[PDB]
């Protein structure tokens, strides 16, 4: 989500001169097999916890926020690539709101679809007339000579079989079928062979200059095109009621889109000091010490990013694990089993070490907003998210003596049910211990790992 | 790489870059809360946000430049996000337009679609020039009118007037601009010098209100553009607003160019 | 201060202009009304004129639009212009003098079937110095009344 | 309770933002219907004292109450029902989807005259229904009216509303100050007056119509005591070359709600008679005498000869008249406008400091300089 890369087409972006970019694709496949690799036993029903691959959702719901500004645009150099057929539907489910798939999807068909297949994007040049074979760059003037005349690909209308067969919608699945079987190029002993592309002739360039997707188009590229090939197999396949949705997507990624409810936040805020906790009491809050929530241990997000380094280490592969990235609230909201301990890690928002903004207790304040919002938002998984929040003396006031005003209203606020747009159901840590996300650390078991069991010790 | 960027653009001004990277996650949960705080700026420049944080703290609480910087780099966290959100959105605590077009051209806000506008008004010309920087049709046909590059390039020609005011004065030109064409069926055919055309508008400015009585003193140039002050404190919209005054000289300027003109669909 | 007469006869002046009751009068319903009055102008003119009056309205003009014409928003001029126009568009004779045959030419032009003696009389309880005619003095002296 | 709020609707998006109050978007549960829930913080941040956070609940309290008050009329948002927590105060409406007459009349600078008849035909048939039920609001200023996708007037936030008792008189100041009515003035600058009634609402509608019809208050000024004394001495010009293109109907209807003096001002109901609000019924005999036959007949040729000299004499835009005076003309100045508000239009916010008048310049600089 946050590398850009060559993407589907290998040139990066429009220009194709070695310029990498963040291209929606690879950000919506990377959330789709996130989504897909979650709790996921890599040896199948005979697996054990040796065999999860683990995905952190802050990084899933970063790709989806990434995919949400992006769509219906591919990329920043592109308004929309076709590409993005891999992205709204199938394979990847990567986009959650329908609203942004139709809006995608008749963008691509208004200005990328012709009557021969659908164009990769815009002033593509990939195998046009009007482009050298040699060079394998385009000049920037060279782009504007491929307007109107890029090369069109039957590849996506097969794209088309798949998404309007997973919808449902049967409509779709005849008209962009017999859209497909009208470019499909009999071979052997008559078999239907998709061209990769088609391309326009060289006398056809300028008809087509002054009427785009009029001019006949001949058959160029490899062919057949398996990649195409594949997918119209798979659409006549289903089509015709050989395969079902279940059948190829048992993880069920065909329900991204389906409405899904908000989710009620647990929150245990908990006290630094028993002093914190009288302040706190004498303002009418009921809140536990971080001593009193033992055996339930509470630590800091840069603990949890140190232990999650730790996954798929294996020495003579020469592979270190996880590099130090930090967590999230959603990493931090759910309660973690290791070494059959329960732990509860704070959210990175308010750790004053690494920056200053979690010195601020309106920052705090904000922040605390904005994560809860937007967990209770982007919340995926089963349970129930719980964020402690310990209370400390830079959360008092410059007497020391009382708590911050607007600390004081912020945890009323999540007391009382409601703040920022969020629903706390506030409660001890011990109670919220059956009703969250228990993620059992299995790499673990037998440096952060001295540190770990200093603690449990 | 981030990191060492920021570090490399401080060129050793440490609290510039703490400040940058400290209103770079500012403005991601601006972006993240509300998107509509960016749609006129296209380019977020963190440096020249802080200057401009800077001068409207010193507008406000009057002091000197070096005691803005003091005073910004000492605010709460929380003062600067809510700083910050005023200064985007527009909010307000030389003059009152002339601190609304410091503010203007100094982030480089432009209304949505100015990138998408000037690519139509291009096909009708030869080039638009600014200080002596054309900018030519040859990149309309080059890139698309929401093309990205297209964006970097009108900036570039909108950006080589070093001074805020008299850009976004340069932008109310090119929109007259635009909507006259609108109104034109002829096309000039050649260049247009939106620079030239501010300067008569200005000119006009200082006949109208010379005529009408104003003095000297009130009638006085900015010290770098040319710009009598007052013009950049004037109103937009209105009988003698700066909008008007644009729309007078983007018609005398083509005059010259075009010798014959039709103008229709009122 | 348009009184509940005035707004009354502007109310009426609009349904002679639309023959259709339809609530608004088209560009051709106006038409239909100038050629009724024999200054015909092309169906462009029409747009346009229900277009300055309007400005949305998609030509059609109603009638809270058409008293705000006929509001007293004309000039001494522009009204003397107008006055004038519309004797003239009372006199085909030109003459000068309002037959009482012109009164009837005039409605019949707009499609109102009223009474002979009617229109003498209506021509009659406006005239005082026109035995007969209603002289464009006695015309301007009743429009502001 | 926060559950019975979360047992019937469930808030999706944020709509809006207040001083304290955030307007949010929400789904019916048991209707999956459209609604808007104003999210009020109460304790609003630890800012509000022990005082505030009580005021602000009887604020709260009192505007359930004017919106229980009024209910199934066509032009004010139903409050569906009210929840009321220790530290927020939520109130269900209903959602529209279009924002205030503020973000309106930013997007279109001048409101055209027949946009405007509706929407304060229904403002005034708004304040019929006030005054009738004796309920003053205060606060009628075009942030405070909603529009939906109908363009259908919904008149919000009645926070500043009070109902006088029969003959009484208010004395506090409550309102932004340039949509303030002169006696609200007059009572603060002394205590002989003995108050104003429910004829402010009169004065406050009026403001709308300049507003609305030319982009800008009747009196605006950048300090805050300046735009007073043109209130209460009632200065106000529909000045050149803006408001000489409209209907000189407007005009009167204009100056009847911005009399200075109360008792002359022109009251709701007798405010929809004026010539502007009536309304062409089909079916009606109107008859006339033949006096009155002999004037329709000869003001429908009067008015088919005005049309087409009025259009006659539109002057197209030529390359001279933009060089000599642009905004002299409407369809340059219009545009002036329009192209002003593209570029400023982020510039104009609620208060006093950033009204639309700061975007038109009308008077020369030697006059604004004179003092
Ligand atoms: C109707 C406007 C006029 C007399 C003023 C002169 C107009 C122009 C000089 C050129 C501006 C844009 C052109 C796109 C093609």
């Amino acid at each position: 989500y946050k590398t850009a890369d060559f993407g589907i087409w290998e040139r990066g972006d429009k220009t194709n001169q070695g310029i990498s970019e963040l291209n929606a694709s690879s950000v919506g496949m990377a959330k789709a097999a996130l989504e897909a690799l979650d709790e996921l036993d890599l040896f199948g029903v005979k697996g054990g916890p040796q065999s999860v691959i683990h995905v952190l959702a802050d990084e899933v719901q970063h790709c989806q926020s990434i995919l949400n500004s992006l769509l219906p645009r591919a990329s920043t150099s592109k308004e929309v690539d076709a590409s993005l057929l891999s992205v709204v539907s199938f394979p990847a489910f990567a986009v959650e709101d329908s609203q942004l798939v139709e809006l995608t999807k008749q963008e691509i068909i208004t200005k990328l679809q012709g009557r021969y297949g659908c164009c990769r994007f815009l002033r593509d040049g990939y195998k046009t007339p009007k482009e050298d074979p040699n060079r394998l760059y385009y000049e920037p003037a060279e782009l504007k000579l491929f307007e109107n005349i890029e090369c069109e690909w039957p590849l996506f209308w097969t794209y088309f079989i798949l998404d309007g067969v997973f919808s449902g919608n049967a409509e779709q699945v005849q008209e962009y079928k017999e859209a497909l079987e009208a470019v499909l190029i009999k071979g052997k002993n008559g078999v239907p062979l998709l061209p990769e592309l088609y391309s326009v002739p060289p006398d056809r360039v300028d008809e087509e200059y002054q009427n785009p997707h009029t001019v006949d188009r001949v058959p160029m590229g490899k062919l057949p095109h398996m990649w195409g090939q594949s997918l119209y197999i798979l659409g006549s396949l289903m089509a015709e009621g050989f395969l079902a949705p279940g059948e190829i997507d048992p993880l069920n990624r065909r329900f991204s889109t389906v409405p899904k409810p908000d989710v009620v936040v647990q929150v245990s805020i908990l006290a630094e000091t028993e002093e914190i906790k009288t302040i706190l009491k004498d303002k009418g809050i009921y809140v536990e010490t971080i001593a009193e929530v033992y055996p339930i241990r509470v630590q800091p997000a840069r603990i949890l990013s140190h232990i999650y380094s730790s996954l798929g280490c294996n020495n003579r592969m020469k592979l270190s694990g996880r590099p130090y990235r930090h967590m999230g609230v959603l990493g931090t909201s759910k309660l973690y089993d290791i070494r059959k301990t329960i732990f509860t890690f704070t959210p990175q928002f308010i750790d004053q070490q690494q920056f200053y903004l979690a010195l601020d207790n309106k920052m705090i304040v904000e922040m605390l907003r904005t994560d809860l919002s937007y967990l209770c938002s982007r919340w995926r998984m089963t349970g129930q998210p719980t964020i402690t929040f310990p209370i400390s003396h830079s959360m008092l006031d410059e007497d020391g003596t009382s708590l911050n005003s607007s600390i004081l209203a912020a945890l009323r606020k999540m007391q009382d049910g409601y703040f920022g747009g969020a629903r706390v159901q506030t409660g001890k840590l011990s109670e919220f211990l059956t009703t969250s996300c228990c993620t059992h650390l299995s790499f673990m078991d037998p440096e952060v790992a001295r540190y770990l069991d200093h603690l449990l010790a | 790489a981030l990191t060492q960027l920021i570090d490399e653009a401080s060129e050793g001004d440490m609290s510039i870059s703490i400040l940058t990277q400290e209103i770079m996650v500012y403005l991601a949960m601006y972006m993240r809360t509300q998107p509509g705080l960016f749609a006129e700026m296209f380019r977020l420049r963190i440096g020249l946000i802080i200057q401009v944080m800077a001068t409207e703290l010193a507008h406000s609480l009057r002091c000197s430049a070096e005691e803005a910087t003091e005073g910004l780099m000492n605010l709460s966290p929380s003062a600067m996000k809510n700083l910050l959100h005023h200064i985007l959105s527009g909010k307000e605590f030389q003059g009152q337009w002339q601190r609304r077009r410091r503010l203007d051209g100094a982030l480089n806000r432009v209304p949505v679609g100015f990138y998408q506008k000037v690519w139509k008004v291009l096909q009708k010309c030869h080039g638009l020039s600014v200080e002596g920087f054309v900018l030519p049709s040859s990149t309309t046909r080059e890139m698309t009118p929401g093309e990205i590059k297209f964006s970097v390039h009108v900036e570039s020609v909108l950006n080589r007037v070093p001074q805020p005011e008299y850009r976004q004065l340069l932008v109310e030109a090119i929109l007259v601009l635009t909507m006259l064409a609108d109104i034109e069926i002829h096309s000039i055919g050649s260049i247009i010098a939106v620079e030239k055309i501010v300067h008569i508008a200005n000119d006009l400015f200082l006949q109208e209100q010379k005529t009408l009585g104003a003095d000297d003193t009130m009638l006085a140039k900015d010290p770098a553009s040319g710009i009598c002050t007052l013009l950049y404190d004037s109103a937009p919209s209105g009988r003698f607003g700066t909008m008007t005054y644009l729309s007078k000289a983007a018609a005398t300027y083509v005059q010259e160019f075009l010798p014959h003109s039709i103008c229709a669909m009122q | 201060q348009l009184t509940e007469e005035q707004i009354a006869e502007f109310k009426e002046a609009f349904s002679l202009f639309d023959k259709d009751g339809d609530g608004t009068i088209t560009t051709k319903e106006l038409g239909t009304v100038m050629r009724s009055l024999g200054q015909n102008p092309t169906e462009a003119e029409l747009q346009d004129m229900i277009n300055e009056v309007d400005a949305d309205g998609n030509g059609t003009i109603d009638f809270p639009e058409f008293l705000t014409m006929m509001a007293r928003k004309m000039k001494d001029t522009d009204s003397e212009e107008e006055i004038r126009e519309a004797f003239r568009v009372f006199d085909k004779d030109g003459n000068g003098y309002i037959s009482a045959a012109e009164l009837r030419h005039v409605m019949t032009n707009l499609g109102e079937k009223l009474t002979d003696e009617e229109v003498d009389e209506m021509i009659r309880e406006a005239d005082i110095d026109g035995d007969g005619q209603v002289n464009y003095e006695e015309f301007v002296q009743m429009m502001t009344a | 309770s926060a559950q019975d709020f979360y047992e019937n609707y469930e808030p999706k998006e944020i709509l809006g933002r207040g001083v304290s109050s955030v307007v949010r978007r929400c789904i019916h549960k048991p209707t999956s219907q459209e609604y808007a829930v104003k999210v009020i913080d109460v304790t609003g941040g630890g800012s509000f004292s022990p005082e505030e956070v009580r005021e602000l609940r009887e604020a709260t309290l009192k505007e359930v109450d004017i919106l229980r008050k009024v209910s199934g009329h066509p032009n004010i948002i139903q409050l569906k029902d009210t929840y009321e927590t220790n530290t927020f105060f939520f109130l269900v409406f209903d959602l529209m989807k279009r924002g205030e007459l503020f973000d309106y009349l930013t997007e279109k600078v001048t409101l055209s005259e027949k946009e405007t008849r509706k929407i304060m035909r229904a403002l005034l048939e708004v304040i019929c229904t006030l005054h009738k039920l004796n309920i003053v609001h205060r606060d009628l200023k075009p942030e405070n009216i909603l529009l939906d996708d109908n363009m259908n007037i919904k008149l919000t936030d009645f926070g500043f509303s009070c109902q006088l008792e029969p003959g009484e008189r208010l004395r506090e100041v409550c309102g932004t100050p340039s949509y303030l009515a002169p006696e609200i003035i007059e009572c603060s600058m002394n205590e002989d007056h003995p108050g104003y009634g429910k004829e402010v609402d009169m004065w406050s509608t009026g403001v709308i119509m300049y507003t609305l019809l030319a982009g800008s208050p009747p009196f605006w000024h950048r300090k805050q005591m300046l735009m007073l004394r043109m209130i209460m001495s009632g200065n106000y010009q529909f000045g050149s070359p803006e408001w000489d293109d409209y209907s000189d109907t407007v005009k009167d209807l204009v100056s009847r709600f911005l009399v200075v003096q109360p008792q002359n001002r022109y009251t709701a109901e007798e405010a929809l008679a004026h010539p502007f609000f009536q309304q062409y019924l089909v079916e009606e005999v109107r008859h006339f005498s033949p006096r009155g036959k002999f004037k329709v007949i000869a003001l429908t040729v009067l008015a088919s000869v005005r049309i087409y000299y009025q259009y006659r004499r539109v002057k197209p835009v030529t390359r001279e008249i933009v060089i000599r005076d642009p905004y002299a003309l409407r369809p340059l100045r219009r545009l002036i406008d329009a192209y002003a508000f593209r570029i400023y239009g982020h510039w104009v916010k609620k208060g006093q400091q950033q009204n639309r008048a700061a975007l038109f310049e009308n008077t020369p600089k030697a006059v604004l300089l004179s003092l």
